[PDB]
RNA sequence: UCUGGUUGAUCCUGCCAGUUCAUAUGCUUGUCUCAGCCAUGCGUCUAAGUAUAAGCAAUUU
RNA sequence: CUACCACAUCCAAGGAAGGCAGCAGGCAAUUACCCAAUCCUAAUUCAGGGAGGUAGUAUAAAUAACGAUACAGGGCCCAUUCGGGUCUUGUAAUUGGAAUGAGUACAAUGUAAAUACCUUAACGAGGAACAAUUGGAGGGCAAGUCUGGUGCCAG
C-alpha cells in the first residue's frame, strides 16, 4: 500500500542520516582546522570572511580623479590660497 | 543581584597540544602581560 | 476605599478577546477524563453518566455524549493513557478536563506532562479527582496526604483550584455525594476563550463509518483507498459549506473535505427540544453514544450486539 | 493543483490575490491568436516586481510565453529600485504594490522610474489623493508616494518613491453604509517643460464647469522645470471632490495629448469628476476594486459598503467572479431601504486573513 | 506502568544559591 | 500617584523596542512599550533581565509596578505569573 | 461614553457580533448556511477520499479522531525560526541536527531543528546543544504556522523506550517563517611559529599553500595569549609560509588563530507521526538519537585526547 | 523627627540627600505544635378499647 | 375548606393537581453517627424529638550535641592618606562512641459507638539525601562575543 511505501522511503531516509550522524565531520565542520587535516588549497574553493586589521590603501580612480581636481578648480577659483606670507 | 550560580560557572583553561610539547608550556594574556611588563622596565631603564 | 476600589477594579480588567462560541445553539463541552492507567477513568464516566442520565453504560467506547441542563451538554472522552500522542491532542481540543491522580500513590509522569502540554497549547478548565484514598489506614496521613496533593496541585493549577476527593468503588459507582458535589461544579463552569480554538474549525468523531463499496474491494483488493464518512459536532469558527477545504486528522494527514451536510441532532438539548428557575425534567435528560453501547446494544462495523409447551 | 485561468483579463490582480491567499495559480491562454502571442515586457517587468517583494516565490512562463505558473512567497519587501518600461507608466505599478505593501516583513521603499502618465493608467496624484486615502480609511495610516521627477510621454524620465511605513496585521471592517456629503473639490493641474499659462488654461476649463456649484473650488496651479521637469512636455489635471465627514474622496483624470487645449481639457476632467459623481454611492469605479479587495482580507466579520447601481458593472462581476475563485468568497448585495436612489449594500467578510510574514 | 516523581518535581526547589549550612539552624 | 490610586496596574505589551540593539543586558534592551488597560495611555516598563524579557511576548497581560530616564514603571507578572517565579523556573507561563 | 478603556474594547467586540447577528437573522437559512457555513454545534457529515487503508482497518475506538482546519499559512511548507529551551524537568540538554518530535497546531511531526545564537546580534550563529536553563532560536524545516503560536516537543513517544524519564524534552514559541536561513559556524584556522624577530614572525601550518595566504593577506589573526598580528605576505619558500607582525613579540610556544565563519545549512526532513495507522498506536518510532545509535552500533563517544 | 553637605570658622533663614493590626503582590513553610444578576444545586400500645388476616406460633393454652 | 386575583405543572386536550412566587449558594462539598448525656410528647418503663449531642472541613519546638587525630602559618582590628595595633590560629583534612525527634506504628484508654486527647511495646541518622526559605554585597574564569580608543588599553 501506499503509505508502507512512503515508509520505505522514510526508512531509506533514517539509514542515510543515521550514517552521517556517526560519521566524521568534514575540516569545515570541524572547528579547528590546520592545513594538514584539510585538503590543500581547500580555502580558496571555499568562501570565507575575515576582517582586517588596518585601513585598505585607496585606489585613485577616475571619480576620484574629478573629484580631486574639482576642489583646486574651486580653491584658485575664489583664490582661496592656504600658503605662507611675509611676517 | 540577579545573577545565577550556573551563568557563573567556570570557563576551564586548555594546554599545550601533544605534538607540541617539546616547545614548552602553553601560556595565556596574564603569562604575557608579566613578560610583556618587564620587557618594558628593560627597555625603560635601558633607555635612560 | 478608593485605594480597596481601585485594585478590584484592576483585577477586573483583562485583555479583549473574541468568543466565537455561537449565541444559539452551542456545542457540548468536551470533558477530558485523564489519567494514568488504572486511576478509574471508566468507573468515573460510568458515574457520571449515571447521575445525569440515570443508565449506566456498562461498556464505554469514544465520545459520550450526555445532556447536564436545560441548555447545557457534554461530551466525554477517556484519554488513553499509554499513548502520549493520544494526551497531546486531546490537550488541543478539551474545553475541560478530569484529571485523576491516585491520591495512596500520589502523582505521576502521564499527569503533570498532559498539564505541562495543556499549559503550553492553551490551558483548559483543569479539576483535579482524587481517588484510592480508602486505601489510607490512618486519617492523620490522609490528612496530610490531602494537603500536599491539592498545594502541589495549585502550583501546577490557579492557586485555590477546585480538587475532589474519592474514597472508593462500589458496584463500580463512585459514592453518590461527592458525585452529586462535582455535578454543581461542572455545571457552573465558564470557560475563557483561547486563542487557538476561537480561530480554527474542529470537530470530534461521534461515529466512524467506511462508504467504500464492497465491490471495490474486491476487484482492486483491500489495497485500495477508501471512501470515508465522519459524523460529528462542530467546534470552533464556522466551517466554510463549499466543499474542498483542507483539513488534518491527528495520526492520518491532511486530506481535502469531499463533502459537507448538516444532519439534526442526535442529542437535542433540553430548551432545543421542547422548543420544537425550572429544574430540568428527567425526560429531557438524553444520552447519545453511537460507539459505546447504550442500553443494552452495541454496534461494530456492521454487526450488531446486544445482552439479554412454548419453548418446544 | 493550480486554479486554471484564462488570458491577459485581471493579469496582476489574479497575481496579487495569489500573493495575499498564498495559494499556486496557473494562467494559461495569453493572447494564443495574436500574431504577438504571450507576454508583454510590461507584464513580464511586473513579475519581476512581485519577485523583488516577494520571497521563495516560483514564476514559470512557457516556451511561447502563453502560460504563466506562479507560486507566490511570503511578501518581505525591503529597499529596491524598478525600472518600469516605456509602454507602461508607474502608476501601472505602483497600484497593485499598494494591494500588498501594508502586510510585509519590511517596509516598501521602492523607487519607480519611467513614463508617469498616461491616458490610461493611474497617474501620481490618483494614487496620491484618490487611492491612498482609502488606505487611511483601511488602517493603513502611514503611506506616502513621494514624487522626486515627473516623465511626461513618449520619453518619460520621471521618478517616484513609494514609502509605506504602516504595516498592519488585516484590513479594519468596513462600516459605510451612507452616500457621503461631499464637502468641497480640490485637485491638481500639472505641466512639464511649458508654459505656466497651460496649467492656468487648465484650470480656467475646470472652473468654468464646477462655478455653477455652490463649493469652494480650489485646484493646485502647479508647473515643473528645470532638471526635474522630465525629458518630454506633457499636462494634465486631476480634480478630487473630497468629504471632510468621513474622509472619502472621488476622483476623475486625464492627460493632454498633442494638438489638445488645455480648456477643452480642463472641462473634459470637470464633468468627468461630476460624471464620477452620479454613478457613485460611498466609493467611485476606479476606487471599487481597491476597496473590496481589503475587506476580502478582513478579519472574519461582515463589513458594509455602499455602491451605486452604475458600480456594479461587467469591471464588478468579473472583479467578484476572480475573488470567488482564489478566496470562495462570495459578496452579497441587499437594497438599501430608501426609495430616494437604488443603491446596493454589499456586504463582504474578511477570510480572516492576518500578516503572518512580520517579525513579531 | 505507574511512574513515579523524582525529587525535582517533588520540591521544583528551582535554581537557587548555594547556601552554608550554619543557616540550617 | 502613578496609577492613580492603585498600587499595580495591567497592560497589554505591543512592543520590546531594544529587541534590535546590539549590547546585550543593555538598558535599552531593557524597555517594553505596555499600553495601560485602564486608559489606553501607551507607556513603557522594566523587565527584570534580558532572560526575563524573553518570557514576555506581545499581546500577554503583564502587572505593573512602580521602578534610561523616563521609565517609571516595572513588570511584575505577566498573564497572572510571577517573571521572577519564571526565571526560577518555579512555574510555567500560561498560554 | 465609557468609564474605562477596557469597556470600550469589548463595545467595539459586541457591537460587531451584536451586527454580525443582525444580518444572519435577515439572510435565508441557505443563504446563511453559505456564507457561514456551518456554525459550532452544528451536527455534520464530512465525506473524504483517498483516507489510507490502515486507518479503517487499523480503527481502535478508545482512541479519538480529531479533525481540525488549516489556514494557507498551515499548508505552507519552510523553514520555521522557533526560540525553545530543555523543559526545566527533562534530564539532559537537546542537540543540533537531532531528532525532535514536534507539535504544532493539529499537527504532529519529526524534525532535525538547529539551536542558534544571535551572537549579541551580529549574525546567527549555530549552537551544538541548547542553553541548560534559558531559551535559545532555533531553526527546523516544516508546515508554517502564523507567529506568536506556542508549540513543544518530545524526544520519545513509544512506550516500548519510556523509562522513568519526562520525555517533554523541548518547549517554544515560532516567530518567524520564511523558506531559509543563513546560520553560520565558526571556523577558525590555527598556525604555528618557527621563527620570530620580535613583533614579526614567520607561521606555519596556517595554509598549505601560498595559494591561502594571498587571499588571506592583512586579516586579523590573534594568539592564544590574546596578542594581535596580521598576516602580511607568504613567504615564498617553503609552499605555505607566511609573514606576521604582531602587536608584541610571540613565543615559540605560542598558538596564532585566524578567525573565519563557514555556512550551515538545514536538513529538510519530515515524518508525521501516524500513530493511528499503525495497530499498536503506541509504539511509533522514528529517527533515532545519537547517543541510541551509537548504542546500537556498539560505538564510543568520540573524545579528542587534545580537546 | 533626626543625620550630612552648602563657610577660612561660627549664628540665623532657606535648598539638597537618607530617614504603619495600612493596602495589594511575590517566594517559602505550612512535615510538628497551635489557633441587583446567574434556568447554579436541591406521631403514638400497656396486663388492662376493638382480630375469624383464608398472617404467624404453639401444641393441650 | 369556599370564592376571587396572578404564577405554573401533566394530559389521549375530556380533565386533574400545586403553593416551591420555597430553600441553599456564587458574583459554590453543610454532610455522616445517635437518642446515651439535660430534657420532654404518647394507648407510654420500652416508642420518637435536624430539641439536643457526636464527628467531617496569633502560640511553643527540631534541622543536632561531645571528643580524638593529622596537616599547615598566618588570623584579626583601626586608619581618607602613609601605615599602625594584636596573638593560637585555619581546614574547602581524617576519625570515635553516645542521645533522640519527625516518620514506620503493636496496644490499651477514650467514647452511644467512633474520631481526637493522654499513656505506651517494636523499628527509626552522617550527605544524619529524614536534602527550611528569603534578600543583599562582592568576586573571578574562555583559543568566547560586542563597542570606542593614543599598540599590550578602556567600557
Amino acid at each position: 500500500s501506499s503509505f508502507e511505501k512512503q515508509q520505505i522511503e522514510i526508512r531509506k531516509q533514517i539509514e542515510q542520516l543515521e550514517n552521517e550522524a556517526v560519521a566524521e565531520k568534514k575540516w569545515s565542520l570541524k572547528g579547528e582546522v590546520k592545513a594538514k587535516d584539510r585538503p590543500e588549497d581547500a580555502l580558496l574553493t571555499e568562501e570565507l570572511e575575515f576582517d582586517r586589521t588596518a585601513k585598505p590603501v585607496p585606489v585613485i580612480t577616475s571619480e576620484v580623479t574629478e573629484s580631486l581636481e574639482d576642489m583646486i578648480r574651486r580653491r584658485i577659483q575664489d583664490s582661496n590660497f592656504d600658503d605662507l606670507q611675509r611676517r | 543581584k540577579l545573577v545565577h550560580d550556573v551563568q557563573k560557572k567556570q570557563h576551564r583553561e586548555r594546554s599545550q597540544l601533544t605534538s607540541r610539547s617539546r616547545y614548552g608550556f602553553l601560556e595565556k594574556h596574564k603569562d604575557y602581560v608579566k613578560r610583556a611588563q618587564d620587557f618594558h622596565r628593560k627597555q625603560s631603564t635601558l633607555k635612560v | 476605599t478608593m485605594q480597596r476600589s481601585s485594585d478590584v477594579n484592576e483585577r477586573k480588567l483583562h485583555v479583549p478577546m473574541v468568543d466565537r462560541t455561537p449565541e444559539d445553539d452551542p456545542p457540548p463541552f468536551i470533558v477530558a477524563v485523564v489519567g494514568p492507567p488504572g486511576t478509574g477513568k471508566t468507573t468515573l464516566i460510568r458515574s457520571l453518566v449515571r447521575r445525569m442520565t440515570k443508565s449506566t453504560l456498562n461498556d464505554i467506547q469514544g465520545p459520550i455524549t450526555v445532556v447536564s441542563g436545560k441548555h447545557r451538554r457534554l461530551t466525554f472522552l477517556e484519554c488513553p493513557a499509554d499513548d502520549l500522542n493520544a494526551m497531546i491532542d486531546i490537550a488541543k481540543i478539551a474545553d475541560l478536563v478530569l484529571l485523576l491522580i491516585d491520591g495512596n500513590f500520589g502523582f505521576e509522569m502521564e499527569t503533570m506532562e498532559f498539564l505541562n502540554i495543556a499549559q503550553h497549547h492553551g490551558m483548559p478548565r483543569v479539576l483535579g479527582v482524587a481517588t484510592h484514598l480508602d486505601l489510607f489506614k490512618s486519617q492523620s496521613t490522609l490528612r496530610a496526604s490531602k494537603k500536599r496533593l491539592k498545594h502541589r496541585f495549585w502550583t501546577e493549577v490557579y492557586q485555590g483550584a477546585k480538587l475532589f476527593y474519592l474514597s472508593g468503588v462500589i458496584n463500580g459507582r463512585y459514592p453518590d455525594r461527592e458525585i452529586l458535589n462535582l455535578s454543581r461544579f461542572i455545571s457552573v463552569m465558564k470557560f475563557r476563550p483561547l486563542k487557538w480554538r476561537n480561530e480554527h474549525p474542529y470537530m470530534l468523531a461521534d461515529r466512524f463509518t467506511d462508504l467504500t463499496h464492497p465491490e471495490l474491494i474486491e476487484t482492486q483488493g483491500l489495497q485500495i483507498d477508501r471512501k470515508v464518512a465522519i459524523y460529528g459536532y462542530l467546534h470552533g469558527t464556522p466551517l466554510p459549506s463549499a466543499p474542498g477545504t483542507r483539513v488534518h486528522i491527528a495520526g492520518v494527514g491532511d486530506f481535502s473535505v469531499a463533502q459537507i451536510e448538516k444532519l439534526p441532532d442526535p442529542c437535542p438539548t433540553p430548551f432545543y427540544q421542547q422548543k420544537l428557575r425550572k429544574r430540568l425534567d428527567d425526560k429531557d435528560k438524553l444520552i447519545y453514544a453511537p460507539m459505546s453501547d447504550v442500553g443494552g446494544v452495541l454496534m461494530d462495523k456492521d454487526a450488531v450486539y446486544i445482552d439479554i409447551e412454548g419453548e418446544k | 493543483k493550480y486554479t486554471t485561468f484564462q488570458g491577459s483579463q485581471n493579469f496582476r490582480l489574479r497575481i496579487v490575490l495569489a500573493t495575499l491567499s498564498g495559494k499556486p495559480i496557473k494562467i494559461e491562454k495569453i493572447r494564443s491568436g495574436d500574431l504577438n502571442p504571450g507576454l508583454k515586457d510590461y507584464e513580464v517587468s511586473f513579475l519581476r516586481l512581485i519577485e523583488s517583494v516577494t520571497n521563495g516565490s516560483v514564476i514559470e512562463i512557457s516556451y511561447t510565453g502563453t502560460t504563466v505558473i506562479y507560486r507566490p512567497g511570503i511578501i518581505v519587501g525591503g529597499a529596491s529600485t524598478h525600472i518600469c518600461p516605456s509602454s507602461k507608466p508607474v502608476g501601472y505599478f505602483v497600484e497593485p504594490m499598494l494591494y500588498l505593501a501594508p502586510f510585509s516583513k519590511k517596509k516598501f521603499s521602492i523607487l519607480f522610474k519611467g513614463i508617469t502618465a498616461s491616458h490610461n493608467d493611474a497617474g501620481i496624484e490618483a494614487i496620491k489623493w484618490g487611492l491612498m486615502p482609502v488606505m487611511e480609511k483601511f488602517g493603513v495610516r502611514e503611506c506616502a508616494l513621494h514624487t522626486l521627477k515627473r516623465g511626461s510621454p513618449p520619453l518619460g524620465g520621471g521618478e517616484v518613491h513609494l514609502v509605506v511605513d504602516s504595516l498592519i496585521a488585516q484590513p479594519i471592517t468596513m462600516h459605510e453604509i451612507d452616500r457621503p456629503i461631499i464637502s468641497s473639490i480640490t485637485g491638481v493641474a500639472y505641466s512639464t517643460r511649458v508654459s505656466p499659462s497651460l496649467v492656468n488654461r487648465m484650470i480656467d476649463g475646470a472652473k468654468k464647469v464646477l462655478k455653477n456649484l455652490q463649493c469652494e473650488v480650489n485646484i493646485t496651479a502647479d508647473v515643473w522645470r528645470g532638471e526635474n521637469s522630465g525629458k518630454s512636455p506633457g499636462w494634465g489635471i486631476t480634480l478630487v471632490a473630497q468629504s471632510k465627514q468621513k474622509g472619502w474622496s472621488y476622483f476623475a483624470e486625464d492627460i493632454g495629448d498633442a494638438g489638445s487645449i488645455p480648456e477643452e481639457l480642463g472641462e473634459k476632467v470637470a464633468c468627468q469628476l461630476l460624471e464620477e459623481i452620479s454613478k457613485s454611492a460611498a466609493v467611485g469605479r476606479n476606487q471599487l476594486p481597491l476597496a473590496i479587495v481589503y475587506m476580502v482580507i478582513g478579519k472574519e466579520d461582515i463589513g458594509r459598503l455602499r455602491i451605486n447601481k452604475e458600480q456594479i458593472d461587467e469591471r464588478f462581476i468579473i472583479l467578484l467572479r476572480d475573488i470567488k475563485k482564489i478566496f470562495n468568497t462570495e459578496v452579497f448585495l441587499k437594497p438599501v431601504d430608501e426609495a430616494d436612489n437604488e443603491d446596493m449594500i454589499a456586504t463582504i467578510k474578511g477570510i480572516g486573513f492576518t500578516n503572518t510574514s512580520k517579525k513579531i | 506502568g505507574k511512574r513515579a516523581i523524582n525529587y525535582q518535581i517533588l520540591k521544583n526547589k528551582g535554581l537557587t544559591p548555594k547556601r552554608n549550612k550554619d543557616n540550617r539552624n | 500617584s502613578p496609577f492613580g490610586g492603585s498600587s499595580h496596574a495591567k497592560g497589554i505589551v505591543l512592543e520590546k523596542l531594544g529587541i534590535e540593539s546590539k549590547q546585550p543586558n543593555s538598558a535599552i534592551r531593557k524597555c517594553v512599550r505596555v499600553q495601560l488597560i485602564k486608559n489606553g495611555k501607551k507607556v513603557t516598563a522594566f523587565v527584570p533581565n534580558d532572560g526575563c524579557l524573553n518570557f514576555v511576548d506581545e499581546n500577554d497581560e503583564v502587572l505593573l509596578a512602580g521602578f534610561i530616564p523616563g521609565v517609571r514603571f516595572k513588570v511584575v507578572k505577566v498573564s497572572g505569573v510571577s517573571l521572577l517565579a519564571l526565571w526560577k523556573e518555579k512555574k510555567e507561563k500560561p498560554r | 461614553e465609557y468609564d474605562t478603556w477596557y469597556e470600550l474594547q469589548k463595545a467595539k467586540i459586541s457591537k460587531q457580533l451584536e451586527i454580525n447577528n443582525i444580518e444572519y437573522q435577515e439572510m435565508t437559512p441557505e443563504q446563511r448556511q453559505r456564507i457561514e457555513g456551518f456554525k459550532a454545534g452544528s451536527y455534520v457529515r464530512i465525506v473524504f477520499e483517498k483516507v489510507p487503508m490502515e486507518f479503517v482497518k487499523n480503527f481502535n475506538p478508545k482512541f479519538p479522531i480529531v479533525m481540525g482546519g488549516l489556514l494557507p499559512t498551515e499548508i505552507k511548507f519552510g523553514i520555521v525560526k522557533a526560540r525553545l529551551r530543555r523543559h526545566r524537568w527533562h534530564k539532559k540538554i537537546l542537540k543540533t541536527n537531532d531528532p525532535l518530535v514536534l507539535s504544532l497546531g493539529w499537527r504532529r511531526f519529526q524534525t532535525l531543528p538547529i539551536y542558534t545564537t544571535t551572537d549579541s546580534r551580529t549574525r546567527t550563529r549555530m549552537l551544538k546543544y541548547t542553553p541548560e536553563h534559558t531559551y535559545c532560536n532555533a531553526a527546523f524545516y516544516g508546515p508554517l504556522c502564523s507567529p506568536n503560536t506556542p508549540f513543544c516537543g518530545v524526544q520519545i513517544v513509544a512506550n516500548s523506550d519510556t523509562g522513568n524519564g519526562f520525555r517533554i524534552a523541548a518547549t517554544g514559541i515560532v516567530e518567524e517563517i520564511d523558506v531559509n536561513i543563513e546560520i553560520v559556524k565558526k571556523l577558525k584556522l590555527v598556525g604555528f611559529p618557527y621563527k620570530i624577530f620580535k613583533n614579526t614572525a614567520f607561521i606555519k601550518d596556517m595554509f598549505s599553500s601560498a595559494m591561502e595566504v594571498a587571499r588571506f593577506e592583512g586579516a586579523q589573526i590573534k594568539t592564544v595569549s590574546g596578542i594581535r598580528g596580521e598576516i602580511k605576505r607568504a613567504l615564498s619558500k617553503p609552499e605555505g609560509h607566511y609573514r606576521a607582525a604582531f602587536e608584541d613579540k610571540i613565543l615559540m610556544s605560542d598558538i596564532v588563530i585566524l578567525r573565519s565563519w563557514y555556512p550551515v545549512r538545514v536538513k529538510k526532513f519530515y515524518n508525521p507521526v501516524t500513530s493511528l495507522l499503525l495497530k499498536e498506536k503506541t509504539e511509533w518510532k522514528g529517527l533515532r538519537l545519537t547517543g541510541q545509535i551509537r548504542a546500537a552500533m556498539n560505538l564510543e563517544t568520540p573524545s579528542n585526547p587534545d580537546s
